[PDB]
């Protein structure tokens, strides 16, 4: 009872790149290092559909896109 | 029979408006007698219509100098075919009393076909660019020419069928968009390498045939669903609006590839809204409402599938 998982630091810059190109704005540092948490682990999705892709698992690949910071359930929350 | 020379100024209007040339002044009258004929043929029709003999009104089109018989034979293109429990859709049975996935965002502009016997290409995009839409919140543009060029199954721009074209697309594990593949209007080489695996799954499912109330649960619950119709009347030929429905349309006589993309009900007319390819100024804007629930009319449901991979 203390953690989880963290946000890593290799990423940091995109992050603050994808924020400014999706022009986001978190209302605090809470919220904002929550919905980090949420795009590393879209990204960590993103990244094992497409290895299974390459391996001709799916038809398609997908990509992190400016609905990132949210989760499959805010589709229409 | 001479041209009517009132119509001249118009004739000149239409050739303009439609890029359309001729070798010769003798091809030329021959194409403006067609055209009147069309003309006075649309005129008649809607007169009936205005008098409730039809569902539907005509208007003249980019198709005006061409008869029906040569429209089914340049921009048609579907060769009917096997029916196998593996193929088989299997609906779980309340669908939505209308359904339009353009409006939902599954559906990409109108294309045109030109004079390639390639709908059954177009239509196989169509519902492919469904599936990737439902699967990954993006609409893209795919290419017919992969097909076209790829599915040596089908003849190119001489015809094929949709559950060929994407038999080859699980095989191949995809398709290419549309921008990094073009579409020619005509067969090429395939770019790409002989298509490999011997087929581990078939890639698609197909509706009972016949079956509309199967067809519009799975349009409901699929997304947009590949179809063939039979094309060959000029009713259909000038389609302009309304709910198409002419019993002379025979469900025996299936030649083009289109795509369902909904289901509805207009004025008291029920229908499947059908994406056609031949461009946007054929039908509503590119678009005809064809008569649902009325006895499989045009043969609609005889030939319904789609992609699943
Ligand atoms: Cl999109
Ligand atoms: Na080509």
């Amino acid at each position: 009872g203390s953690h989880m998982l963290y946000p890593e630091e290799i990423l940091d810059t995109h992050w603050e790149l994808w924020k400014k190109t999706h022009r986001k704005q978190y209302n605090n540092k809470v919220d904002e290092i929550s919905r980090r948490l949420i795009w590393e682990k879209n990204l960590k999705y993103i990244s094992i559909h497409n290895l299974e892709a390459s391996l001709g698992v799916h038809t398609y690949e997908l990509a992190m896109n400016h609905l990132g910071d949210m989760t499959s359930e805010e589709v229409v929350q | 029979l001479y041209p009517e020379e009132i119509l001249d100024t118009h004739w000149e209007l239409w050739k303009k408006t439609h890029r359309k040339q001729y070798n010769n002044k003798v091809d030329e009258i021959s194409r403006r007698l067609i055209w009147e004929k069309n003309l006075k043929y649309i005129s008649i029709h809607n007169l009936e219509a205005s008098l409730g003999v039809h569902t539907y009104e005509l208007a003249m089109n980019h198709l005006g100098d061409m008869t029906s018989e040569e429209v089914v034979q340049k921009m048609t293109g579907l060769k009917v075919p096997s029916r196998s429990n593996d193929t088989l859709y299997i609906p779980e049975w309340r669908a939505p009393d209308s359904v339009d996935y353009r409006k939902k965002g599954y559906v990409t502009p109108v294309k045109n076909q030109g004079q390639c016997g390639s709908s059954w290409a177009f239509s196989s995009v169509g519902a492919l660019e469904g599936q990737l839409k439902k699967k990954t919140g993006k609409l893209l543009n795919l290419s017919p020419q992969n097909l076209v060029d790829c599915v040596s199954e089908n003849d190119g721009c001489g015809g094929g069928y949709m559950t060929n074209a994407f038999q080859y697309v699980q095989k191949n594990r995809g398709i290419d968009s549309e921008d990094a593949y073009p579409y020619v209007g005509q067969e090429e080489s395939c770019m790409y390498n002989p298509t490999g695996k011997a087929a581990k799954c078939r890639g698609y499912r197909e509706i009972p045939e016949g079956n509309e109330k199967a067809l519009k649960r799975a349009v409901a619950r699929v997304g947009p669903v590949s179809v063939a119709t039979d094309a060959s009347l000029t009713s259909f030929q000038f389609y302009s609006k309304g709910v198409y429905y002419d019993e002379s349309c025979n469900s025996d006589n299936l030649n083009h590839a289109v795509l369902a993309v909904g289901y509805g009900i207009q004025k008291g007319n029920k229908h499947w809204i059908i994406k056609n390819s031949w461009g946007e100024n054929w039908g509503n804007k590119g678009y005809i409402l064809m008569a649902r629930n009325k006895n499989n009319a045009c043969g609609i449901a005889n030939l319904a599938s789609f992609p699943k991979m």
